[PDB]
């Protein structure tokens, strides 16, 4: 029923090997031209991909911040609320970006503040100011 | 024949 | 076993009546099943009967006496059972003590050409059924190709060498015949490089296991691919080798090349992945004079100028978390092609050195068959396997031909006869044959039939060496040229000192290239007298035939100066080579199956010739010639039994067709 | 002439 484990024959290639006399020692060279193609093809592209390292050089060790460090607050300050306002300006929905400028507010205590003072700040205005560009 | 293999 | 036990010896079912046997019982075959079974028993009792005692005839008289009832109460069907397996030679074959003396009078007159084991087989049994018969060996000895060097102590076949198995063999009872010292061949063979260095045991079972990897592998192509015939030309085992040797390195590559293909694609992810971390390092070293710019803005300070702080803050923060992101996926890239790199797939199918150590194992198969693989049919090469005896391969330590010489004796026999012409007609048979000494001078043999034991190779010859009048229907010339017939020659070596392994029978020699795997690559100790035996094979067999002795048997010393130790091999005291291809009669060592050919042609070879009538329109007369050999039989080819078994085989058929049969009436 | 037998 199937050839011995390991042994590899299909249908297919047995035709190929056999379709003239040297036609079997064509199709090894061929993937002995095909593997050192691929084989180099490797360093060229391994050299690149150095290059490229390289010019990554030194990561970004002196550009990250200081730490965030500040716990969370219920209470909306003056400032806190103004800190958002702009944020809508700046960032449109993107209520964690908002959030994360500000500092000490949750997510969720965003979204509460974008329906309360969506009157008063008007927000919506705010919003489409955002979507212009 | 095969039975005179070694 | 028991009685089942001598049906299986004498390689028939106990449990089931054969087709000869239908043949000649047609009335209990077509019977109810309980004769069937009367039968059965009597056929092999009557068998274990002569194999418990081979050496006495066995007479129906004799047979009659140890039966018990039910079985003895039909005495007409224990003499026709008993006849069957005497006329065809099943039991009272061989040498035995005659009972009752050759018939006073002698009917019918048979000339048998050779006196080979087939041809004496049938004479002794010809002779046996009171017929008269004359045997014309060309040879100034008898056995053929069977032929034992005695010089001295040294004793070393040339000819037949081993018995392949006694489980079922006719051998088996001729080797209690004659005086057979049948020792047994321990199978361990251990393989020497070209340099003389053994093979490791690492090595050769890895080689070994791929040797019957590629057999099995070419049956897959032959029967369940049907790849027999390519560009109208039939395939040879030698040729679906080399294919699935082929599809085996090609898949090597196949492998090598999906692997490197695979690290050119996490070599290019890894590409797309340093660009987007390039340009990303750019937005942030840009973004952090953005940042740092706005925090020099020193409180206090309106809200849009705080927000800007925080806002470049946050911007930023967001684009390291990215990078570092992108640095995660980096590092896990860059292992996965230190992994890929680190271990690749298979490097090479074989080496060369791999590749030598398979070629022995070829050398061996074209031992095997006397063949260069290249010519073995693919589909049938093995069609013989079935029919193989059980029991380890022995060989005779006293040679082989006390086989032939004892068959001889008793019989008449022209040795230096060179039959030339076989007439056969309507009325009979005329041989013309020669005196091969003075080869001018000639002879007439007037016979009823003829038994022909030419060997294929000899039947093969251009221009015939024996001509037959009238010519050979084209159906027979064709299977004698379709059919195979190989070379294998024999170097002895005798020595009086064991500078080898003695515990050990037989060790291989690997050759630098294929086109010479089969030049001396085996070795065997068989032996009493310190005698080794080279075997030339394959392709080697037939072009070291042109190559003088000293020279054949200098390369032999070199090979074994390279294993044993360049002063450890003294010169041998006396050498005998081979030359089977190039001996008038043989004309090669023994017949295989070629490609084209099939196991059909062996019968074709069996069956007999019926001349046409000398008036016109006269009746279609009798067979007169007859063909034995072991060219001539399906079951059993090349081998020593199975020319046995058709010279038993022949005999039956020509005195049933000139005595009558008696057991069918 | 020859040793075979
Ligand atoms: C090297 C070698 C090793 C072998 N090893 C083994 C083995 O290990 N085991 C095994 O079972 N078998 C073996 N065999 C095969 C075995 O020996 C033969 O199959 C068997 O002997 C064949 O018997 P035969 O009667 O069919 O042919 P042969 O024995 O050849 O008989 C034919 C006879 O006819 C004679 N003759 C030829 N032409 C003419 C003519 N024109 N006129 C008159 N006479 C003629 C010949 O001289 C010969 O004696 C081996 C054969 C060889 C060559």
């Amino acid at each position: 029923r199937k050839p011995p484990k390991g042994m590899f024959l299909s249908q297919e290639d047995v035709e190929a090997v056999s379709a003239n006399a040297t036609a079997a020692t064509t199709v090894l060279r061929q993937l002995d031209m095909e593997l050192v193609s691929v084989k180099r093809q490797i360093q060229n592209i391994k050299q690149t991909n150095s290059a490229l390292k390289e010019k990554l050089d030194g990561g970004i060790e002196p550009y990250r911040l200081p730490e965030v460090i500040q716990k969370c607050n219920a209470r909306w300050t003056t400032e806190e609320q103004l800190l958002a306002v702009q944020a809508i300006r700046k960032y449109g929905r993107d209520f964690q970006a908002i959030s994360d400028v500000i500092g000490n507010k949750s997510v969720v205590q965003v979204k509460n503040f974008f329906v309360n003072y969506r009157r008063r700040f008007n927000i919506d205005e705010v919003l489409q100011e955002w979507e212009a560009e | 024949p095969l039975s005179f293999l070694v | 076993s028991g009685v089942e036990g001598a049906a299986f010896q004498s390689r028939l079912p106990h449990d089931r009546m054969t087709s000869q046997e239908a043949a000649c019982f047609p009335d209990i075959i077509s019977g109810p099943q309980q004769t069937q079974k009367v039968f059965l028993f009597i056929r092999n009792r009557t068998l274990q009967l002569w194999l418990d005692n081979p050496k006495i005839q066995l007479t129906f008289e004799a047979t009659l006496q140890q039966l018990e009832a039910p079985y003895n109460s039909d005495t007409v069907l224990v003499h026709r059972v008993h006849s069957y397996l005497e006329r065809h030679g099943l039991i009272n074959f061989g040498i035995y003590k005659r009972i009752k003396p050759l018939p006073t009078k002698k009917t019918g007159k048979v000339i048998i050409i050779g006196s080979g084991v087939s041809g004496l087989a049938a004479a002794r049994q010809l002779q046996s059924f009171g017929m008269d018969v004359t045997l014309l060996e060309a040879r100034d000895r008898v056995g053929g190709r069977v032929a034992t060097f005695r010089k001295g102590n040294y004793v070393a076949d040339l000819g037949a060498m081993v018995v392949t198995g006694l489980g079922g063999n006719p051998m088996a009872v001729v080797s209690k015949q004659v005086n057979m010292e049948l020792a047994k061949i321990k199978q361990k063979c251990p393989l020497y490089e070209a340099n003389g260095q053994a093979v490791p045991k690492e090595k050769d079972e890895m080689v070994e296991q791929e040797f019957n990897r590629l057999l099995e592998a070419t049956s897959y192509l032959s029967h369940q691919l049907d790849f027999n015939v390519l560009n109208n030309k039939p395939v040879s085992l030698g040729q679906a080798l080399e294919v699935v040797i082929q599809l085996q390195e090609k898949h090597v590559k196949d492998e090598q090349i999906e692997h490197w293909k695979k690290i050119v694609k996490t070599q290019e992810e890894l590409k797309e992945l340093l660009n987007k971390m390039v340009n990303l390092k750019e937005k942030i070293k840009e973004l952090h004079q953005q940042y740092k710019e706005a925090s020099e803005v020193k409180p206090p300070r309106d809200i849009t100028a705080e927000f800007l702080v925080k806002s470049k803050h946050r911007d930023l923060t967001a684009l390291c978390k990215e990078y570092d992101e992108l640095a995660e996926t980096q590092g896990k890239l860059e292992e996965k092609l230190q992994e890929l790199e680190a271990n690749p797939p298979s490097d090479v199918y074989l080496s060369s050195r791999d590749r030598q150590i398979l070629d022995w194992h070829f050398a061996n198969l074209e031992f095997a068959n006397a063949t260069p693989l290249s010519t073995l049919s693919l589909k049938h090469w093995d069609q013989d396997d079935d029919f193989e005896f059980t029991g380890s391969h022995l060989t005779v330590r006293n040679g082989y031909s006390c086989v032939p010489v004892a068959l001889a004796e008793g019989l008449d026999i022209k040795l230096n006869t060179a039959v030339r012409q076989v007439r056969y007609t309507a009325s009979g048979c005329e041989v013309i044959a020669v005196n091969t000494r003075s080869t001018s001078q000639t002879f007439i043999y007037k016979c009823d039939a003829v038994l022909c034991t030419l060997p294929l190779g000899v039947l093969k010859q251009q221009p015939p060496a024996v001509q037959f009048v009238p010519p050979l229907p084209e159906w027979k010339t064709s299977a004698v040229q379709r059919m195979g017939f190989g070379n294998l020659n024999k170097v002895v070596l005798c020595f009086d000192r064991v500078f080898w392994d003695p515990s050990v029978n037989l060790f291989g020699h690997v050759g630098s290239t294929t086109a010479s795997r089969g030049e001396l690559f085996l070795f065997w100790n068989l032996y009493k007298a310190p005698i080794l035996l080279a075997l030339v094979a394959g392709e080697a067999a037939g072009i070291m035939e042109n190559i003088s002795d000293d020279v054949i048997v200098g390369r032999c010393l070199a090979i074994l100066k390279g294993i044993f130790g360049s002063s450890a091999v003294p010169q041998p005291k006396e050498t005998v080579v081979s030359r089977w291809r190039a001996d008038p009669w043989a004309r090669g060592s023994y017949s295989y199956v070629a490609a084209g050919s099939s196991g059909n042609d062996y019968d074709l070879m069996a069956q007999p010739i019926t001349p046409g009538p000398s008036i016109p329109g006269a009746p279609q007369p009798i067979p007169r010639l007859f063909f034995a050999g072991e060219h001539t039989i399906r079951n059993y080819p090349a081998t020593v039994h199975g020319a046995l078994l058709s010279g038993l085989r022949e005999a039956g058929r020509i005195a049933d067709q000139f005595l009558g049969a008696m057991y069918t009436l």
